[PDB]
RNA sequence: GCCCGUCGCUAGUACCGAUUGAAUGGCUUAGUGAGGCCUCAGGAUCUGCUUAGAGAAGGGGGCAACUCCAUCUCAGAGCGGAGAAUUUGGACAAACUUGGUCAUUUAGAGGAACUAAAAGUCGUAACAAGGUUUCCGUAGGUGAACCUGCGGAAGGAUCAU
RNA sequence: ACCCACUCGGCACCUUACGAGAAAUCAAAGUCUUUGGGUUCUGGGGGGAGUAUGGUCGCAAGGCUGAAACUUAAAGGAAUUG
RNA sequence: GCGGUAAUUCCAGCUCCAAUAGCGUAUAUUAAAGUUGUUGCAGUUAAAAAGCUCGUAGUUGAACUUUGGGCCCGGUUGGCCGGUCGGAUUUCCAACGGGGCCUUUCCUUCUGGCUAACCUUGAGUCCUUGUGGCUCUUGGCGAACCAGGACUUUUACUUUGAAAAAAUUAGAGUGUUCAAAGCAGGCGUAUUGCUCGAAUAUAUUAGCAUGGAAUAAUAGAAUAGGACG
RNA sequence: UAUCUGGUUGAUCCUGCCAGUAGUCAUAUGCUUGUCUCAAAGAUUAAGCCAUGCAUGUCUAAGUAUAAGCAAUUUAUACAGUGAAACUGCGAAUGGCUCAUUAAAUCAGUUAUCGUUUAUUUGAUAGUUCCUUUACUACAUGGUAUAACUGUGGUAAUUCUAGAGCUAAUACAUGCUUAAAAUCUCGACCCUUUGGAAGAGAUGUAUUUAUUAGAUAAAAAAUCAAUGUCUUCGGACUCUUUGAUGAUUCAUAAUAACUUUUCGAAUCGCAUGGCCUUGUGCUGGCGAUGGUUCAUUCAAAUUUCUGCCCUAUCAACUUUCGAUGGUAGGAUAGUGGCCUACCAUGGUUUCAACGGGUAACGGGGAAUAAGGGUUCGAUUCCGGAGAGGGAGCCUGAGAAACGGCUACCA
RNA sequence: CUCUUAAGGUAGCCAAAUGCCUCGUCAUCUAAUUAGUGACGCGCAUGAAUGGAUUAACGAGAUUCCCACUGUCCCUAUCUA
């Protein structure tokens, strides 16, 4: 008898286990920004996948109708706030185009590198 | 179940309380009272989560023994008293003066008033019957009954009260374009100018308002609530006066006051 | 139905309560009561002439008609002063996006000023349980006779 | 004990009904009063909501109004003649609602003789002038006044004994006095 | 080359089956029937109201006559209440005995399938016109595949006088 | 009676393939991922097995309705080369 | 499918891969499965059209009954302009919708209450050579719904809306140090308060309320026992 | 977030299943295990069984204190502080747990009570109680009979209790009371008319029965039986009052009576003051517990419409010993075949009744991500059911209660 | 394969009222069964109108078990004519 307490998983994983292909570009990935997981690749397509679901779903209405005026606003303002949508490409038809690496790119794993401070994403 | 039910649950109080759903098992059972259950907020409530005059519960206890929360002239020692729409609770410490009167989202407000606008309240008549002896009454929304009241009070129309004798003092009658608050529904707190009452012999009245912003909308007549004339209330009403913006109206106002 | 020397039974029946004083000589020798069930319903005239005595009817007894008010076809005659009716409706299955013939029989009263035959549409209305199946009384008839005064003899 | 629900008792298609919910106490029924006549006891019956009711058993007098007279009064109750539930009620002399009973019926004599003045069957200066005033009124009625000499009226008990401890009713008249009637003599 | 059946060994599963077989669960006849409740009775004792006496007190107010309200104390008598054990008749009705029914299971001599199964023994049924074209239905027969009668099909070994 | 032209409705055959199919082939087996005219019936890997059981029909033989446990990685179709 | 003496499958050493404070296995279920097929299967020969025909229940079922033309009112986007110190409305223009009219045209219906709108007009006119414009009472709009009487062929579908618990889901705001969460919090004179919140959506069958009148049913006038007054 | 791959062949294209693959608010188990936050957890099988401890008790200025209890200060020689025991009052019908039964049941949405009970909270609500109505009824306040306690006891044994002796109330059981006025019945008389009268009783609320009022669809008249107000004595009666609902025999009121007569304060706490004819007269402040009726609130019980998984190797089912309906009654808080009596022959079904199964509590919801679906929900909220199995019942507003009783079975 | 016949016992059926061995073996019924029944069958010596197998109904027919019932018994007693 208590409210119970949610919860949920901030990760997905990939069906094909073993594609070969796709294995070699996460290594680079989690090489290039530091990581020590799949997971935290995982995390971020997963993240990812949600937010071009709204995208989707929100370009198949009519164009300024509340709903997507309201929300479809959100995500882009969102996005931008953190540094992962471009100012000029600020309409949400470019967060359906989003990559993995513009949200790896925000980390503060990387703004400690990018920005000096630990010469190596590592030192970091 | 063998008997009344005397425990509240958490997620099963109403929602419009505000309780958070965590820190506890069980929300303040209202008692018995003037009000329904899922349409008053208790004093507890209303000391403790609105006012912050209290940290805990037993806080609560010890604020209300000492007689110095009074609802509608007397005093209320109950911790949970159900208090509802139209009702008034006065501090002589603080010398603070409130009305129980519904948001714009569908909650009670903390709306301050005037120290004289608390000697009356406003009241909807529910049902008028002759009694015994042959002394008609009215019964208002919050149990009042008064006897021997004005021939012309009939149902669904609102009266003031004197709240400090028991007496009417003046009633409004229930015709088009009348200042309507609305009680219920997802349209609870809205205050619209009576446009047209939909008959339906059988069942549940419509009733169509109006409201400042040339906007319509429909709730059944038990949830309307006279409260005046157009531009004329008779209670002062609460910041907002009840008109609900749209969520990007309410967005643009919230991100209007962007200026330190 | 009741047809014909209402007072066929064991106790005397009577209206409640609607005195008749025999010390004053009257012409219609019983005052009788009856009341407008309202929606509109017409209170028939058979209802008002007649001199049954049944205390479930909606028009002279003791019975008030509230809530559902629903309509349905006459399927069976065959017990006193009371029927059943088929309501027929479709039932939708979302899966397929199609629906189904479905139906409901409803017992219901049936006051003696109504004169019913199976196939006549009729609309009832619902009243307090009026026996253990009985939710229902028949309050006015849609058909008439379902084209009978035209299936006579040869020309 | 008795219960009276509907939860035993086969559907309207006749199906049989699982058990489903011990007996509660609020779908009770109790036993039946089976009043008979003389000698007053009555028992009270403690009802839900702690109401009472008053459980009628052997009553002697009840309170029998003349309808078309306006009066009312207190007699002795002769019997039981009538019954249309069941005939064993009239055999044991049984006192329930709907009951034809016969009762003291000089009461009925003792008031009218002094408002009307004029003795049923075969002084003073104002009850001259009240006598007068009234009858042209009094042509009571045939089958009424002949049963005044064997001093016994008959009455339709209109009360529920076993349920307030009353055995009250109305002295039989016209159309309802002649179906009565026509039933007492016909199989006597 | 492929390949069919009887027959033989090992293991497994399901079946039929004397035992009028067994077990669990749900209903239920008939008989027996606890307890509480209702009700007819009952009176261990324990007092009410009413009727009168004997011995005293208190006064509506008198010179003798006159006279009310409360309360205490014993011979004795008229018309109601409480209420224990007990007890009549009831409805409700657990449960016991003996049966029936439904559902779910279930042992068994022995019987007879199938599989594992590939192979072993006897044959050559089938696939090439498979060496008697094959197959279907039906009927009878034979260690075994199978044979034969009658009527079909070509999925034939013939789209053709 | 025969001949010629037409037109309905027959049993078929010939050539094409726009089209369809895994193919053999098919004016339906076509007008289906550009997937909807109406409607009936059956099938869902191979054995087990049309067996067991119950029901029902029958004089019989048998008919109709008709499982499972277990076993198994194939069985099968059309075509191609040998 | 490997193993019967050089084993890319076993037992190990070495090295290597995958996921990683986690990883295997068993059982179930969902996806893959258009192998249950409404969307969406297959049935000549691969598994599958009853030997044949009748036939009730069920499902299904030809076409046709106010179309076409005319006028008016006012809405919401989008243009060419910006009057103004990002956003504003007129006139010019399209474009797509809604309401109401007259064309032989029930709108259920009479009896008053009411009138919002003009066939009105009573004067003229702020003012661009005037039908651009509304305050404005004395003949003359019904439907805009009150309430009382009198009655009504039946339905399916679709529209909108009321009635509607919270947690859950989708989703807004908010920097729990992040995040899962939470419903907080944010500002100051941080020495005697200021203040934003605690949204929105889905809530689908049925029932209720309302607009629509295509599609698909139903009922009507044939022994006239018809229809208006 | 719309993907497939391995395995039939000498090769080939199919059909087709097997295998792989990913997820699981999905259980287990193996190996391994450092930090933060978060935190499910004897459901599955056995609603199988249970040692022991605990989980229901509760006091205000304000019902009852002679503890032979403590405290003494402090106005207190009836009491007065504090307060064991005990009485009284209230609560124990909530909560918490489990998912056994249960398939038109439960449950969900949607209805109904003009078909009922409702402690409580809140708001209202009571001048009537007596008696043939001057030698009068306790109202300055009527009755005992009990616990605790004191003492005498029984039993191996318990939240066992017996005998004897005391004493309380907001326990129990009784029983007074208050204005004015009107309307009704009787009627002593007097006098004859057109008649009208001194004063005797009745009349709180509740209960039971009967009668009646509670109009309204728009307007007028003659007459009968009664009998109302005002006479300018042929006569007129002019103004005459009406509540709610779609709807009632509704609310409410009136009449004649009825009742082992419901209620109408024999209660408590703080203050103690006005006002004279000085009676310790007569008055009087605040709020506590109560109390009948109505309302309100917390509820409850029934209840309309529609919607459940598999099953025909379940096709007819239902009335034995109610199945479907009618009349009357009984019983219930109330509707109702709920039960009884009488009568009738009905009620359901291929649009699947009835029966069987469920390793079935229903729902909010959960898992799986093109869509359409598939599968699951014992379990944090809602509803229901239960307390080893049945049945019965006491108390009470509320229980067919089980941390209540009684009986049977285990 | 071999001897040999007119032919070399087929379908059935069985320790059967037919089996010596025999109180056959297995199961069942019982505390215990030369009994009963169901099975098995190289069956001394079953077997087809010398008719074989099956069989509802019927039987003062032979046999086995069960229920009810009882002085049959334990274990005897008593009365009448
Ligand atoms: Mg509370
Ligand atoms: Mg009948
Ligand atoms: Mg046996
Ligand atoms: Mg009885
Ligand atoms: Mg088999
Ligand atoms: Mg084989
Ligand atoms: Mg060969
Ligand atoms: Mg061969
Ligand atoms: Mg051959
Ligand atoms: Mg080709
Ligand atoms: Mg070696
Ligand atoms: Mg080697
Ligand atoms: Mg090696
Ligand atoms: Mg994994
Ligand atoms: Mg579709
Ligand atoms: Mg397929
Ligand atoms: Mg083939
Ligand atoms: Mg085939
Ligand atoms: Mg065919
Ligand atoms: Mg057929
Ligand atoms: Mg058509
Ligand atoms: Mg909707
Ligand atoms: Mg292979
Ligand atoms: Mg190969
Ligand atoms: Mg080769
Ligand atoms: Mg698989
Ligand atoms: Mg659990
Ligand atoms: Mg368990
Ligand atoms: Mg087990
Ligand atoms: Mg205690
Ligand atoms: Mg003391
Ligand atoms: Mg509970
Ligand atoms: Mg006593
Ligand atoms: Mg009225
Ligand atoms: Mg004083
Ligand atoms: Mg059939
Ligand atoms: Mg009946
Ligand atoms: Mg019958
Ligand atoms: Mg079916
Ligand atoms: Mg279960
Ligand atoms: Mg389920
Ligand atoms: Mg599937
Ligand atoms: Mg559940
Ligand atoms: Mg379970
Ligand atoms: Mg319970
Ligand atoms: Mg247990
Ligand atoms: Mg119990
Ligand atoms: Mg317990
Ligand atoms: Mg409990
Ligand atoms: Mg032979
Ligand atoms: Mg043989
Ligand atoms: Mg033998
Ligand atoms: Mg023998
Ligand atoms: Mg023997
Ligand atoms: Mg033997
Ligand atoms: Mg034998
Ligand atoms: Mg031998
Ligand atoms: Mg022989
Ligand atoms: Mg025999
Ligand atoms: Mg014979
Ligand atoms: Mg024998």
């Amino acid at each position: 008898p208590r409210a119970p307490r949610t919860y949920s998983k901030t990760y997905s994983t990939p069906k094909r286990p073993y594609e070969s292909s796709r294995l070699d570009a996460e290594l680079k990935l989690a090489g290039e920004f530091g990581l020590k997981n799949k997971k935290e690749i995982y995390r971020i397509s997963f993240q990812l996948s949600k937010i071009r679901r709204a995208a989707r779903d929100l370009l198949t209405r009519d164009e300024k109708d509340p709903k997507r005026l309201f929300e479809g606003n959100a995500l882009i303002r969102r996005l931008v706030r953190v540094g992962v949508l471009s100012e000029d490409k600020k309409k949400l038809d470019y967060v359906l185009a989003l990559k993995v690496e513009d949200f790896l790119e925000r980390r503060l794993q990387t703004q400690v590198y990018k920005l000096g401070l630990a010469k190596s994403v590592h030192h970091a | 179940a063998r008997g009344p039910k005397k425990h509240l649950k958490r997620l099963a109080a109403p929602h419009h309380w505000l309780l958070d759903k965590l820190s506890g098992c069980y929300a303040p059972r209202p008692s018995a009272g003037p009000h329904k259950l899922r349409e008053s907020l208790p004093l507890i409530v209303f000391l403790r989560n609105r006012l912050k005059y209290a940290l805990n519960g037993r806080e609560v206890k010890a604020i209300l023994m000492q007689r110095h929360v009074k609802v509608d002239g007397k005093v209320r020692t109950d911790t949970t008293y159900p208090a509802g729409f139209m009702d008034v609770i006065t501090l002589d410490a603080t010398n603070e003066n409130f009305r129980l009167v519904y948001d714009v989202k569908g909650r009670f407000a903390v709306h301050r008033i005037t120290d004289e606008e608390a000697s009356y309240k406003l009241g909807k008549v529910k049902k008028v019957q002759l009694g015994k002896k042959g002394v008609p009454y009215v019964v208002t929304h919050d149990g009042r009954t008064i006897r021997y009241p004005d021939p012309n009070i009939k149902v669904n129309d609102t009266v003031k009260i004197d709240l400090a004798s028991g007496k009417i003092t003046d009633f409004i009658k229930f015709d088009a374009g009348k200042l309507v608050y609305v009680t219920g529904g997802r349209n609870l707190g809205r205050i619209g100018t009576i446009v047209h009452k939909e008959r339906h012999d059988g069942g549940f009245d419509l009733v169509h308002i109006k409201d400042s912003l040339d906007n319509t909308f429909v709730t059944r007549l038990n949830n309307v609530f006279v409260i005046g004339e157009q531009g004329k209330p008779y209670i002062s009403l609460p910041k907002g006066k009840g008109i609900k913006l749209s969520i990007a109206e309410e967005r643009d106002r919230r991100r209007a006051q962007q200026g330190l | 139905s009741t047809e014909l020397t209402v007072q066929s039974e064991r106790a005397f029946q009577k209206q409640p309560h609607i005195f008749n004083n025999p010390k004053v000589k009257t012409s219609k020798r019983t005052k009788r009561w009856y009341k407008n069930a309202g929606l509109g319903f017409k209170t028939p005239k058979t209802a008002i002439e007649g001199s049954y005595i049944d205390k479930k009817c909606p028009f002279t007894g003791l019975v008030s008609i509230r809530g559902k008010i629903l309509t349905g076809t006459v399927v069976s005659t065959k017990m006193h002063r009371t029927i059943v009716i088929r309501r027929a409706y479709l039932h939708y299955i979302p899966k397929y996006n199609r629906y189904e013939k479905r139906h409901k029989n409803v017992p219901v009263h049936v006051s003696p000023a109504f004169r019913v035959q199976v196939g006549d549409i009729v609309t009832v209305g619902q009243c307090r349980p009026i026996s253990k199946t009985v939710r229902f009384n028949v309050v006015k008839v849609s058909a008439a006779a379902g084209k009978a005064n035209k299936q006579f003899a040869k020309f | 004990g008795i219960s009276r629900d509907s939860r035993h008792k086969r559907s309207a298609t006749g199906a049989k009904r699982a058990q489903f919910r011990k007996k509660r106490k609020f779908e009770l029924g109790r036993q039946p009063a089976n009043t008979k006549i003389g000698a007053k006891r009555i028992h009270s019956v403690r009802t839900r909501g702690g109401n009472k009711k008053y459980r009628a058993l052997r009553i002697e007098t009840g309170n029998f109004s003349w309808a078309s007279e306006g009066i009312s009064k207190k007699t002795r109750i002769a019997g039981v003649v009538y019954h249309p539930s069941n005939n064993e009620l009239v055999r044991t002399n049984t006192l329930t609602k709907a009951a034809i009973v016969q009762i003291d019926a000089t009461p009925f004599r003792q008031w009218f003789e002094a408002h009307y003045g004029q003795t049923l069957g075969k002084k003073s200066k104002n009850a001259e002038r009240k006598w007068a005033a009234r009858a042209a009124s009094a042509k009571i009625e045939s089958s009424v006044e002949s049963q005044f000499s064997a001093g016994r009226l008959y009455a339709c008990i209109s009360s529920r004994p076993g349920q307030s401890g009353r055995c009250d009713g109305y002295i039989l008249e016209g159309e309802e006095l002649a179906f009565y009637l026509r039933r007492l003599t016909a199989k006597k």
